[PDB]
């Protein structure tokens, strides 16, 4: 389960943008061996991130 | 009445289907076309043997014309009053007794059905 | 143009 | 009517005229006529140009003072007779091409003052695939529901709504904000018709098959369908209709309304069409 | 359902077939549903008097006509909660073919008996360069 | 600048199932037999209008 | 960067009043039972 | 809830008697369909001749 800390507000710099690019990593890391992996959030950012 | 009888076609009875109904529709799209107008075309000679100087196969031409559409009328008048059809609407009353007949058990099936519906509120 | 300049400095 | 480049001033100047003289035959004959001046700007350049070479002083753009009066005069032919002298017509489609999209010239102005209507095109919506780049915000037509079939008064008043909101919704939207169904469903619909409304060069369509196709774009039968596969939709649609269904076209030509056998065996038959088929959504 | 089919006389059903109609609420929303009396009249065939229930108010079917009533019902109540269920109660239709080949049939007949008429053709009167000019 | 019926306009049946087919070939020979027969009370004319 | 921000807001503010407007339109009759037509 | 099913199902399949009433018109109108296809092609074959 990976929970991703984040804002609601924008003009935040891309402080969001690195967030969800380590949950990126972290996820297709633990994807690989099999890890059935769970998303939890905070804020509508990593939302409109990791959506698509 | 027999054009709503689409929704009862299945997708192996699909083509015939539709190839009977293009071929009712070709029907149509000629007799309406060819009964609107009724004959506006009725051609008048006295135009146009005044306005040719030849005159002599214009006369040919039109007598052509009076001696086939002397026969069209006829053959009109004639038609506007058998056996080669009978072979085919044996088949058609087969068609109409196997209609029946799955008719007949359907109604059986939905007979059965509210005779079930009757027996539980009874 | 003219007036193109001017709403874009006045909005910026 | 060709007055090309080659071919002079005067003739240039007398071409869009002639064609009004040309024109004023059938709307006085009790028939009716369509006139396309094309590239309309070019009558004031070679106005210009005359008045400038008889040595006339010129005004703004260096253009005269009458082109006003050069407009007027062609533009008042086109006109709607009564029934007493024949019931004609001469209905008019000038044509003007902008520079930088700039209408606030003189030329732009004038005939945008002088007509009844407006139809923009823009290059941003060419390119983004909307083709016709028809502005619907922009373009109207004073006339508007009155030059319109009922059928399509029907669909097209829900049509320039949703439209409406789709624009003022989706430029917020494209930020990558969480929006409500209700939302959703605008911008869903918005697209849909966004969809609908694009269309191959020399490929025009009946006014029956438009209300056809528009009225399974507004009743909601291409919503969850995915954008790109609209294109298909259209012409599958189309076929399907022109072959097996054409007294519905044949009814809606002559009645020129939607009863409500009319609304249902369309809906019928859209709802056959989509068994039938399937898209990727 | 049960198998507890009420008594058709007067001191238990009164007015059982004074009328050509039955009807029946069904459902939590109790949907009205009318029934031919005829189409009830076929279970009293099948009905035995041996077994009276429920005093001596109810007679009892014969199990086979029974259990076909039930099947019945269970094959409409699992068509129902079934997405591939046919659209119609009808069998394997197979005569849309012979339609299609006697209207096809008519049309040529129609179509090669017209040109009998239409081609008498007594004679004709061909204009020729040097005779008929 | 005549106008004669092109025969072979008319088209025959196409069969779809066996049990038409003592329909269809009925049809087939009698449109044969039609339009062999026209053919022929064409082409006379024809030939009569030359002598 | 014009009609960016104009349509920008005029969006925004449509949804934000959408949503006033919808919980307004659920507590009206409520607050307000002289108007509901369910006593009349 | 199977008094419901049923009685939805019947609903959905009463309409299936329709079909046997709509075959019977099929042999009395194309038998006339017929005496009115000859008269339009016999019309046709006049305003073809015509215009030529």
């Amino acid at each position: 389960a990976v929970l991703a800390l984040s804002s609601d507000k924008g003009l935040c710099g891309g402080v969001n943008s690195f967030v969800a690019k380590q949950a990126r990593i972290v996820i297709k890391e633990n994807e690989m061996a099999g890890n059935a992996v769970q998303v939890y959030g905070v804020g509508d950012k990593i939302r409109s991130a990791l959506q698509r | 009445s027999w054009m709503s009888l689409a929704p009862f076609v299945a997708p192996n009875n699909a083509a015939a289907w539709r190839k009977l109904r293009d071929g009712a529709q070709e029907v149509q799209t000629v007799i309406e076309r060819q009964s609107t107008p009724g004959k506006p075309q009725q051609i008048d000679w006295a135009k146009w043997e005044s306005q040719i100087a030849h005159k002599d196969i214009l006369n040919c031409l039109k007598t052509f014309y009076t001696n086939q559409v002397q026969i069209l009328d006829r053959a009109l008048g004639a038609l506007e009053t058998c056996e080669g059809a009978e072979k085919g609407w044996a088949l058609f009353d087969a068609a109409l007794s196997a209609c029946a007949k799955s008719v007949e058990k359907s109604e059986e099936l939905l007979s059965n059905g509210a005779r079930a519906l009757w027996v539980s509120c009874s | 143009d003219l007036k193109i300049v001017a709403a874009r400095m006045k909005s910026v | 009517v060709a007055a090309t480049a080659s071919e002079a001033a005067p003739l240039q100047f007398l071409a869009p005229y002639s064609g009004c003289a040309m024109g004023e035959w059938f709307r006085d004959s009790g028939r009716h006529c369509v006139i396309i001046y094309d590239d309309l700007s070019k009558q004031a350049t070679a106005y210009r140009q005359m008045s400038l070479l008889l040595r006339r002083p010129p005004g703004r753009e260096a253009y005269p003072g009458d082109v006003f009066y050069l407009h007027s005069r062609l533009l008042e032919r086109a006109a709607k007779m009564g029934d007493k002298s024949g019931g004609g017509s001469l209905t008019a489609l000038p044509v003007i091409e902008t520079q930088a999209g700039d209408v606030s010239a003189y030329i732009p102005t004038n005939v945008i003052s002088i007509t009844d209507g407006q139809i923009f095109l823009e290059t941003e919506l060419f390119y983004k695939g909307i083709r016709p780049a028809i502005n619907v915000g922009l373009s109207v037509s004073r006339v508007g529901s009155a030059a319109q079939v009922k059928a399509m008064k029907q669909v097209a008043g829900t049509m320039k709504l949703e439209l409406a909101q789709y624009r003022e919704v989706a430029a917020f939207a494209q930020f990558g904000s969480d929006l409500d169904a209700s939302t959703r469903q605008l911008l869903t619909r918005g697209t849909a018709l966004t969809e609908l409304l694009k269309q191959r060069q020399y490929s025009p369509m009946k006014n029956s098959v438009q209300v056809c196709v528009l009225y399974c774009g507004v009743k909601g039968y291409l919503d969850p369908l995915d954008p790109k596969e609209i294109s298909r939709f259209e012409s599958l649609f189309i076929d399907y209709i022109n072959a097996n269904h054409q007294d519905i076209l044949k009814t809606i030509e002559t009645e020129k309304e939607l009863s409500e056998k009319t609304e249902a065996k369309l809906r019928a038959a859209v709802d056959e069409f989509v068994a039938m088929n399937e898209f990727k959504k | 359902m049960l198998n507890f089919i009420p008594k058709r006389c007067p001191s238990v059903s009164l007015l059982f077939g004074k009328r050509p109609v039955q009807r029946i609420e069904v459902g939590q929303a109790r949907h009205q549903l009318e029934i031919p009396v005829e189409t009830i009249e076929k279970i009293y065939e099948g009905v035995d008097s041996r077994l009276e229930y429920h005093n001596k108010d109810y007679n009892a079917m014969k199990w086979k006509d029974f259990m076909k009533l039930k099947l019945d019902a269970y094959h409409l109540l699992e068509a129902s909660q079934s997405e591939t269920a046919a659209k119609s109660a009808l069998s394997d239709l197979n005569w849309f073919s012979d339609l299609a080949d006697i209207y096809s049939g008519q049309q040529t007949m129609a179509e090669m008996d017209v040109a009998l008429k239409a081609q008498g053709e007594q004679k004709l009167s061909y204009p020729i360069q040097g005779k008929n000019i | 600048g005549f106008e004669t019926i092109h025969e072979n306009s008319i088209k025959p049946v196409a069969p779809l199932s066996e049990n038409s087919k003592g329909f269809v070939e009925f049809v087939n020979t009698q449109l044969e037999i039609t339009k062999a027969k026209l053919r022929n009370a064409r082409l006379t004319a024809f030939a009569h209008a030359f002598v | 960067s014009v009609k960016f921000m104009d349509q920008k807001r005029s969006g925004e503010e449509t949804v934000y009043f959408k949503k006033e407007d919808e919980a307004l339109l659920r507590n009206l009759l409520a607050n307000h039972p002289e108007y509901d037509p369910k006593y009349s | 809830m199977g008094e419901e099913s049923v009685y939805k199902q019947m609903k959905k399949y009463a309409t299936d008697t329709k079909c046997l009433d709509y075959l019977s018109t099929f042999r009395t109108e194309v038998e006339d369909q017929i005496a009115n296809y000859k008269v339009a092609l016999v019309s046709q074959m006049r305003r073809q001749l015509t215009e030529r």
